[PDB]
């Protein structure tokens, strides 16, 4: 809704653009990646600034603004 | 009919079929072998996925991801990440994402993975979250054991292999090399080291018994129950003095240690031995209501056939000992005269001993899943017609070859053991020709 | 036992907000013991003593973790025993400090996984009768919890 604008990095290295809203949660944003790549929200994990962004919380509690940057890691195997 | 090539051999012809594989994909070399160890190492199959869509799901599933390419954007002590030491930057290395660790650390990591449970093809960068494969090279280069790199040679070509209909490793536990032939046959190979195993199923050569038999033995066998009883060979007593004998050769014709009892009998069945060959005797066959019953009766005649496969098993490593003094009656005797036309006569012969004996332990699994036929009771006396052979030749290369004159040996032995091997020749020629008219099955 | 010299000093000094009483076997390095105290009910009304045991490979063959004080959760074993995927086999990353793992394990406690459980009957629970749950672990860290620390 033209009140955030997010770049995530893929697994290939391909960085593709999502939009969002600064109270959007975290689940909201794994389950985009879905529809947008095809990657289950349990094989995803989101790293931004450098600590793991775990699903429960919100955009604002992390310091995400504008225009950030986002990385997606392949989450622990075979627990 | 027969080629053995290296490990590296093998790694060479496949890090070829990627490069060739990559330059249409332009992915780092580890994930592309990922790949296709995926794809089980069908090259046409990761291009119609490469050339459609869902990569994205491709690296999620198979748990790989590219890292970034380092071509965008020195004797100091920086300290260790992993040990915690002071090293100067000389012996840091660290993969793709920028992880230097100390040449040190990364070889106790490095081989801790491949050493303990094998890690196949996908060993990451040890930095926490990092996930980066590990190059071929950087493996190489940081290992100096070569049992070692040898084994991470084989893990990462190990896919390579099994996926390939005209490929196969060998059974030997730290040889890795792998035979390759025009078409699987399940026809004996030479492995380069003595191992001549069947290249269909993996297991020793199994002349007389299908393959699919033989591994519905063995996996009986290690499943329930006989995993336990197979440790029985171990010590008997005398049939006779009842003294405690223990076996020590492969030959099974027993003769008691005492003076007052000069007993000779067999190892197996516990009868004398003179009869045996005889026309009313047999050891080697079985020939013999509720429900309870008749599982149990169907349980003895398992060990009789188990007891008999587990007897030559044991048999027939105590007679590979006469490898090693096959070459103590090789030397004197070529020093002696004539030397090195009657030494290796004399090899051949043992040859032929541990053959008939590999063949006789699959005789006793091929007959346990006989019904019996009218030609059950013939194949039982090409069986005993054999057995009898071989414990002739065995007992001969045992205690009757030292007390003997060597104007007598060349014609002793070579009357033996090319009889034993003809017995071995009906035997088979029976079960082949009986194969192509389905005489004898369950 | 060069590398533990160091990640047990770096305890003492910055500190563990969900850890405390940090007291080890002194010269043998390779057991540990400590308190650790969850943040969040139905757990937040004791504490529970946890035991290290690093191998003699560390750091490169990861720790093992058992639970001395009995505690009510799907993914912990009655012995004390705790399936834990960031200390697995292969799994196991050198360069995870200690503090790191026991922070992972912090999560495990405070919002279990029913998943992949190691009581699968106390897994159903949780996901069907919550409230029965947090009423028996209430009741379970009462009567075996250890009492929490003053500050
Ligand atoms: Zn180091
Ligand atoms: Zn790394
Ligand atoms: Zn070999
Ligand atoms: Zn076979
Ligand atoms: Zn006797
Ligand atoms: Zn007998």
């Amino acid at each position: 809704g033209s009140h955030m604008q997010i770049f995530v990095r893929t697994l290939t290295g391909r960085t593709i653009t999502l939009e969002v809203e600064s109270s959007d949660t975290i689940d909201n944003v794994r389950a985009r990646i879905q529809d947008r790549e095809g990657i289950p929200p349990d094989q995803q994990r989101l790293i931004f600034a450098g600590r793991q962004l775990e699903d429960g919380r919100t955009l604002a509690d992390y310091n995400i603004q504008r225009e950030s940057t986002l990385h997606l890691v392949l989450r622990l195997r075979g627990g | 009919r027969y080629e053995v090539l290296t490990a590296e051999q093998i790694l060479q012809h496949m890090v070829e079929c990627i490069r060739e594989v990559n330059e249409v994909i332009q992915n780092p070399a580890t994930i592309t072998r990922i790949l296709l160890s995926h794809f089980n190492w069908d090259k046409e199959k990761l291009m119609e996925r490469y050339f459609d869509g869902n990569l994205e799901k491709l690296f999620a599933e198979c748990h790989v991801i590219n890292p970034s390419k380092k071509s965008r954007t020195s004797a100091q002590d920086m300290p260790c990440q992993i040990c915690y030491l002071n090293y100067p930057n000389s012996y840091f290395t660290g993969l793709e994402c920028g992880h230097k660790f100390c040449m040190q650390c990364w070889s106790e990591y490095l081989t801790t993975k491949i050493m303990e449970e094998g890690m196949g093809q996908t060993i990451s960068c040890p930095a926490h979250g990092c996930d980066i494969l590990v190059d071929d090279n950087t493996v190489m280069r940081l290992i100096t054991d070569s049992k070692v790199k040898l084994k991470y040679q084989h893990l990462i070509t190990n896919s390579f292999v099994e996926c390939n209909r005209l490929l196969k490793w060998c059974p030997a536990p730290d040889c890795h090399h792998v035979v390759k032939v025009q078409y699987p046959d399940a026809k004996p190979v030479r492995c380069k080291c003595g191992r001549q195993f069947c290249f269909n199923c993996g297991e020793n050569w199994h002349d007389p018994v299908k393959c699919k038999w033989l591994k519905k033995w063995i996996k009986k066998c290690d499943d329930d129950s006989e995993t336990s009883n197979w440790i029985a060979a171990n010590t008997k007593e005398c049939p006779k003095c009842h003294v405690t004998i223990e076996k020590d050769g492969g030959c099974n014709h027993m003769v008691c240690r005492n003076q007052n009892c000069k007993a000779e009998f067999c190892w197996v069945c516990l009868g004398p031995w003179e009869p045996h060959g005889s026309a009313w005797y047999n050891c080697n066959r079985y020939n013999e209501r509720d429900a309870q019953e008749r599982s149990r009766a169907a349980l003895q005649r398992y060990l009789f056939y188990c007891n008999r496969y587990m007897n030559h098993m044991q048999s027939l490593r105590f007679e590979h000992k006469l490898y090693a003094q096959v070459k103590q009656k090789m030397e004197e005797m070529q020093q002696h005269n004539m030397s090195w036309i009657e030494v290796q006569f004399l090899k051949k012969a043992v040859d032929v001993l541990c053959q008939c004996r590999a063949t006789l332990m699959y005789t006793y699994v091929f007959a346990f899943y006989l019904k019996k036929n009218n030609q059950s009771i013939i194949f039982e006396n090409n069986q005993a017609d054999l057995e009898n052979a071989t414990e002739v030749l065995s007992g001969y290369l045992e205690r009757d070859i030292s007390q003997d004159s060597l104007q007598d040996i060349k014609q002793k032995v070579q009357d033996k053991y090319r009889y034993c091997e003809s017995r071995r020749r009906v035997l088979l020629q029976h079960v082949h020709e009986g194969y192509e008219k389905d005489l004898w099955e369950y | 036992s060069r590398r533990l010299m160091k990640e047990l000093e770096e305890i003492r000094k910055s500190g563990m907000k969900n850890f405390r009483n940090i007291q080890v076997d002194e010269a043998n390095l390779l057991t540990w013991q400590g308190l650790i105290v969850p943040d969040n009910p139905p757990y937040d009304k004791g504490a529970f003593r946890i035991e290290i045991n690093f191998p003699a490979e560390y750091p490169f063959k990861p720790p093992k973790i058992t639970f001395k004080t009995k505690i009510y959760h799907p993914n912990i074993d009655e012995k004390g025993q705790v399936k834990l995927p960031v200390i697995s086999a292969e799994n196991w990353k050198p360069a995870t400090k200690t503090d790191q793992v026991i922070q992972s394990l912090i999560a495990l406690v405070n919002d279990p996984q029913p998943e992949h459980p190691l009581r699968a009957d106390l897994a159903e629970e949780y996901s069907k009768d919550r409230k029965k749950f947090c009423k028996n672990a209430e009741e379970f860290t009462k009567k075996y919890g250890e009492k929490r620390p003053v500050d």
